[PDB]
């Protein structure tokens, strides 16, 4: 029954639903790069690193979590926009 | 009056042998298969047929591991040089291993240990 | 290429697990290396069943 | 094997063509028709 | 059976658990086969079963593909597709429907089901960390 392609998980969330300000939205978009589509306002994280599917789902959620927190953070180099 | 009312004894109020006794109990309801659905049911109870809806990772759990064991393998690099070129080589090695979906954590750890050894003889 | 975009690219590398330090592309080869990973049994079975008297 | 891969780091039907044809030509290989 | 009938039937046990169920926006079922008639009959079966199960279903036909190769003797493979997109079904309805239609999957027909689960934000993302 094993099929290696079943581990892939795709998380899709519209950035307008995330509690982001202007700076946070800019930072999130230009962090993600091509994962974010300007036309649709949708961010798509595809996770396939882990063997299982639960592990890839957890990794996708963790990635989104850290991405939000690091977009809402202003480092020192952030000052020199 | 029914046979269920009347006089009674009034005496009382309120290993291998067990294995073969239970196996003999099983024979009481041991009938030949009566149709095809019954055959599929018996086969899936025996573990013969696949479970439906089909789960492509059925019978596999990767030793109950979590993602952070597969993605963050840099805690196995503590005994190595922390700033030389082996730090470069091994950090990049573990970056490679963390992107491998075909291996379990145990094989990755053994591989990192083999590099540990190999550099220590050298 | 602005310095801001460079430091941000290596930040995103930290986020997504990509190699933060740019190791050109030549040394990256082992990243790819570690990204990825019977006539007998037939033969005697036919002849084994043969002398038992159920195959040909 | 693994040792060989490590030191390196430190630096469709699986049948004969004819047997494929007989099975393919007799309809014994599913989905493989002749154009 | 005209007189000799089972008196009572032991229905299977379906216990209403206490956990909340998964919700699926969409459930896309791509069946690939070598025969168009087989896929048409399977489409009829799946669509009908969805109708008596109350699930909203739409059907379309993704374009066929051909793989040609040569040994001159030129052999061909045709793959035809049928896509059944179900909408607005819960976890249990989807699970039972999929079990049924997968146990009734004919010969030479492979299945690809993509399930689009619905989830809410993690509590770690409702507000920033202070």
């Amino acid at each position: 029954v094993r099929n290696p392609r079943a581990r892939v998980v795709v998380l899709r969330v519209k950035l307008s639903s995330l509690n982001l300000d202007d700076h946070a939205k800019k930072k999130l978009i230009k962090l993600v790069g091509e994962r974010y589509c300007k036309t649709t306002d949708v961010l798509t994280i595809k996770t396939d690193r882990c063997p299982l599917r639960r592990q890839n789902y957890d990794y996708a959620v963790y990635l989104l979590t850290v991405l939000y927190h690091e977009s809402w953070n202003t480092e020192e180099w952030e000052k020199s926009k | 009056k029914n046979i269920f009312t009347g006089k009674r004894l009034n005496i009382f109020d309120m290993s291998l042998w067990d294995v073969e006794f239970a196996k003999q109990l099983a024979t009481v309801n041991e009938q030949p298969l009566q149709n095809g659905f019954e055959e599929l049911i018996q086969w899936t109870k025996e573990g013969k047929l696949w479970e439906f809806p089909i789960n492509n990772e059925a019978g596999f759990d990767d030793d109950g591991s979590e993602f952070h064991e597969h993605i963050f393998l840099e805690k196995h690099l503590e005994s190595f040089p922390k700033q030389g070129p082996i730090r470069h080589f091994m950090e990049l090695v573990t970056c490679g291993l963390s992107k491998n979906p075909y291996l379990s954590v145990k094989q990755k750890v053994e591989h990192i240990e083999w590099f540990r050894n190999y550099f220590n003889e050298k | 290429l602005s310095e801001y975009a460079f430091r941000m690219s290596r930040l995103s590398a930290r986020l997504f697990g990509e190699v933060t330090r740019p190791t050109n592309s030549k040394s990256m080869k082992v990243v790819k290396l570690f990204s990825e990973l019977n006539h007998h049994t037939y033969a005697e079975l036919m002849q084994t069943l043969r002398f038992l008297g159920l195959y040909r | 094997a693994d040792e060989r891969l490590r030191i390196n780091s430190l630096r469709r039907w699986r049948l004969s063509r004819i047997v494929f044809r007989h099975l393919a030509d007799h309809g014994q290989l599913s989905g493989i028709q002749r154009a | 059976l005209h007189v000799d009938v089972p008196k009572d039937l032991t229905k299977p046990v379906v216990t209403i658990s206490d956990e909340p169920d998964i919700l699926y926006k969409r459930l896309s079922v791509l069946v690939k086969g070598h025969d168009k008639a087989v896929l048409d009959s399977y489409e009829y079966f799946a669509v009908l079963a969805a109708k008596e199960l109350g699930i909203s279903i739409k059907v379309h036909e993704p374009p066929r593909k051909i793989e040609r190769f040569t040994l001159r003797v030129q052999y061909e493979m045709r793959t035809l597709y049928r896509c059944l997109e179900l909408e607005h079904l819960t976890g249990s309805t989807a699970d039972v429907y999929l079990e049924y239609i997968q146990r009734n999957l004919p010969e030479g027909v492979a299945m690809e089901v993509t399930k689009t689960q619905l989830e809410q934000l993690p509590e770690h993302i409702k507000e920033p960390i202070w």
